[PDB]
Order: structure tokens, then C-alpha cells, then sequence
């Protein structure tokens, strides 16, 4: 079972984590961004289930460029599941998505 | 003892206009320096950019974001203020 | 078995603030 | 079979230049173009016939002046599983594209 | 005759705006017409968004962007104008 | 079986135009 709606909370919780609640500048940025995909690997590994991860997480500067995201993939549509997370403030965009898969 | 002559914006920000620079009337004596009172003071609390112009004759031709401009009499000294960038 | 999926989705476009253009002068 | 990193990139390159290869930026129609994009490569790594799921992704940003950020780790098999990123300018539009090759 | 009292920008550009001024300062007689006509005439050639004052008594606190910003006189009339956003 | 494997991090620095502050008064 991929627990979509539980594993929605680890995703919110990779903003209790780093600068979740500060602001952003260019020459720091790259600490958080890896770091964000780091923790909320662990927290599904150290489970060890059946599944394998692909996570990622993006940044963009709230400067006023359009921002565009496309979700195609291919899988066991009912074991296989994903989580798609949106969470910004005042100074930034942050999105981050995360895949589990089979065997 | 405002007198309000064109207005965009905000009432409560409307008030910190007139509010701010009736301080700058009396903190400073040189036009420049009035300017330069409300312009930081508003660059501050509404966020870059704004613009400041002070005098007693001038004339103007601007471009202001929705909401964010005002020009008002003060005595009878010139205020005018708006952001743009 | 295998097959395809959405598409969730993400899209935020510009918003360039709005903007007026007004003239002054002085009596 | 496996995951041929080239077998992708080449294949990923066609679908960019194809859906935003001589267009700039348009709100109108971006989603679209990152519709197609992504729904492309998939409809050509399953004509493939390989014994693999596939994931694939597409990022379109206008060239404005903001500041964008990337990171993916992953969590497969190192020896049997893969994936390619590919990047692509023009004037008004950066963009970026990723295929994951995950075998069942 | 016209003196430059501090600019940023650009030879051309420059000269540019001089001699467009003297224009404006001849067609119009009223100072916020001469503001009028410079604003306009440089978002035509040199692009959104420029900003225009042209009085006798006035100061100003303004923020422009690089080589976009000029304030001279003519005769008496001084005009500034700068670009920003 | 399986562990972790490497990032693949690409980013495009902001800029942020240029801007200065300028004061002047009539005489």
C-alpha cells in the first residue's frame, strides 16, 4: 500500500526541516534544494518496503516568469503512486514531487 | 490641513502618505530633503520602488502601479509619490 | 498492468503587476 | 534489455525541437507544449518494448530574470536502472527534461 | 544653452533628450505639457518606463536603472527624467 | 538489493537589473 495521504505529510515536513521559514538569496540556495530531497528519502528507506523513490524539488526566485510542470509517467497503476506537494511565501515558489514503484 | 488633489491608493496607505510627509514639513527645510524623508519611509513599510517629488511649482508626467500613487498639497508645498520598478 | 498516468500538473503564468499613467502640475 | 543514456538524450532532443524548436514564449500554449513534450517521449520509449517503467518530466521558464534550482536523487538499482536530463535555451524560455528509467 | 547638472547616460541618449526637450519647450508653454511630451516621446523610442518632471521649485529622491537618468536645465526650467520598471 | 544514487542538480542563477538612487534640487 502507498500511503499517499500519509506520505503527503513527509513531503510537508521537508519544510520543518531547512530555511523553510526564512528567505531567499542566490548564494545559498543550492544547500537547500539537495537537501530538501535528502531527508525525505530517508524517512522511506529506513521503512525499507518494496518500493524504489524518485524525488525531486524545485526553486524559483518569486520574480515574475512563468512557471510550467509536466507529470507524464508509467507504471502498475495501483501499486505505484505518486506525491506532488506545493508550498511558497513571499519570496519564493517551492514545489517538490516524490515516486514510488513496484518490486 | 491637507489638501488631497489625485489619489491612488489606499486610504490607510492614503494616510501614511499624508501622515509621513506632514513629518518631513517639519524635520526638514530643503525640498530635497523632505523628498527623501517619504520616499525611504515608504520604500520601507510598502516595499521598492517608489518616488518622491517635492516643490512648490513643478509639473509632472508619470507612470505609477495601480493603487500605489498619490499627489497632494501639504501648505502649499507640492507632494507627489508613487512606485514603479 | 502498465499504463499511463496525469499530469499533475503544475502551471503559474506571469502577473506583471498592473499599471496606470497619471499627469500632475503645480497652481 | 536496459537503459541506454544516449537512446534517450537523442530521443528527448527530437521532442524539445520539435514542440518548442522555433517558438518563444506564450502563455497560451506553454502547457500545451510541455503536454506534448512529456506525452511524446513516452509515446516513443513504449513503442521501445522494453521490460522498464519510465518516468519523464518537463520544465518550461521564461527567461525574465528569476532564479531557478535544481535536485533529484533517487532511490533504484544503480546497475539496472537509469535516467537522462537535457537542457535547452532559446531567448525567452529556458527548459529542462528528464527521463527516469526505473525496470520492474 | 542648456546646462547638464547630472546625468547617467550616454552621450547620445543624452543629446538625445536636450534636444527633444527644447521641442517640447517650444510647442508647449504649460509645465506639465513639457513633461507630457519627453515621457511619451522616449517610451516610443527607448521603451517603458520613463518618468518626466519639468518645474522651477522642486526636489526629488528618485531610483532609476543604470544609464537611464538625466537632470538638466533649461534656462530656468529643469527638467529630470529617468527610466524605471 | 538497491540504495541510494546521485543527484542531478542544474541551476540558472537569478541577476536582478541594476539600480540606483539619485537626489536634486532647483535653485
Amino acid at each position: 500500500q502507498f500511503i499517499v495521504d500519509d506520505v503527503s505529510k513527509t513531503i510537508k515536513e521537508a519544510i520543518e526541516t531547512t530555511i523553510g521559514g526564512n528567505a531567499y538569496q542566490h548564494d545559498k540556495v543550492n544547500n537547500w534544494t539537495g537537501q530538501v530531497v535528502e531527508n525525505c528519502l530517508t524517512v522511506l528507506t529506513k521503512e525499507q518496503k518494496p518500493y524504489k523513490y524518485i524525488v525531486t524539488a524545485m526553486i524559483m526566485q518569486k520574480n515574475g516568469a512563468g512557471l510550467h510542470t509536466a507529470s507524464s509517467c508509467y507504471w502498475n497503476n495501483d501499486t505505484d503512486g505518486s506525491c506532488t506537494v506545493r508550498w511558497e511565501n513571499k519570496t519564493m515558489y517551492c514545489i517538490v514531487s516524490v515516486f514510488g514503484l513496484a518490486v | 490641513k491637507a489638501v488631497i488633489k489625485n489619489a491612488d491608493m489606499s486610504e490607510e496607505m492614503q494616510q501614511d502618505a499624508v501622515d509621513c510627509a506632514t513629518q518631513a514639513l517639519e524635520k526638514y527645510n530643503i525640498e530635497k530633503d523632505i523628498a527623501a524623508y517619504i520616499k525611504k519611509e515608504f520604500d520601507k513599510k510598502y516595499n521598492p520602488t517608489w518616488h518622491c517629488i517635492v516643490g512648490r511649482n513643478f509639473g509632472s508626467y508619470v507612470t505609477h502601479e495601480t493603487r500605489h500613487f498619490i499627489y497632494f498639497y501639504l501648505g502649499q508645498v507640492a507632494i507627489l509619490l508613487f512606485k514603479s520598478g | 498492468n502498465l499504463s499511463v498516468y496525469n499530469v499533475q500538473a503544475t502551471n503559474i503564468p506571469p502577473k506583471e503587476t498592473l499599471v496606470y499613467t497619471k499627469q500632475t502640475q503645480t497652481t
